[PDB]
């Protein structure tokens, strides 16, 4: 459950254009928000490995 | 050499002696709880994927 | 000896006057909440009984 920069399949320099409007919601927790604004902030801690 | 790569499991992790394994693949991970924390301009939010 | 068998009840537990008993069977109990944290060799786990 992790997105690395290699999944892009395109070596070299380029500019992304993202669609906001279609940010389909598949997994849901309470943290979980559809619209950003400004400077975002993400602060996770991972415990009780089994 | 079985204490160079006993040393690669984490340390959590201590295996019993049998395994039945009975097909061609076999998946292998662990179950975190993860506590997200989010800030941004509009506000606070906070979570947990138990 | 009603001071004898008062405080036999529970310190949280202060009952009120009256009771409409209307059956020949009455369960009693509480609504306890519990905390449990696993450790095994396997790893951690922790979750909770509202």
């Amino acid at each position: 459950g992790r997105f690395l920069y290699t999944d892009v399949k395109y070596e070299g320099q380029t500019a992304f254009l993202v669609d906001m409007d279609t940010v389909k919601a598949r997994d849901h927790c309470w943290v979980s928000i559809v619209d950003p604004n400004g400077t975002m902030n993400l602060s996770y801690k991972m415990t009780n490995f089994r | 050499m079985s204490s160079l790569l006993n040393s690669l499991l984490p340390e959590y992790f201590k295996p019993k002696t049998n395994l039945n394994i009975n097909s061609s693949r076999v998946q292998y991970g662990f179950n975190a709880r993860i506590d997200m924390q989010y800030e941004d301009d509009s506000g606070t939010r906070k979570g947990s994927r138990p």
